């Protein structure tokens, strides 16, 4: 659904753009990952009542037989199936995909 | 990145 694509931008830059206090909490964006090329990575806005705001990022790896994942036992045959995936059940991850982060 | 299996 490529609003959520942000393509090469940093770690850095991610967090900076999903720490803005008016995000949502479960705002995301993927990225390509910077030190695991081919991978991709799916990264979160996330409160904790202790660390507050803060961003968790999930690699994103690609199967060799095609397929994505972010843990080993589900599988998405594409980056848009695995963002609806996510949008409706957290399943493992901090909390479930709600705003595509602005911009 | 969270550790992930």
């Amino acid at each position: 659904a490529e609003e959520w694509y942000f393509g090469k931008i940093t770690r850095r830059e991610s967090e900076r753009l999903l720490l803005n206090p008016e995000n949502p909490r479960g705002t995301f964006l993927v990225r390509e990952s910077e030190t695991t090329k081919g991978a991709y990575c799916l990264s979160v806005s996330d409160f904790d009542n202790a660390k507050g705001l803060n961003v968790k990022h999930y690699k994103i790896r690609k199967l060799d037989s095609g397929g994505f994942y972010i843990t080993s036992r589900t599988q998405f045959s594409s980056l848009q199936q695995l963002v609806a995936y996510y949008s409706k059940h957290a399943d493992g991850l901090c909390h479930r995909l709600t705003n595509v982060c602005p911009t | 990145y969270v550790p992930m299996l």
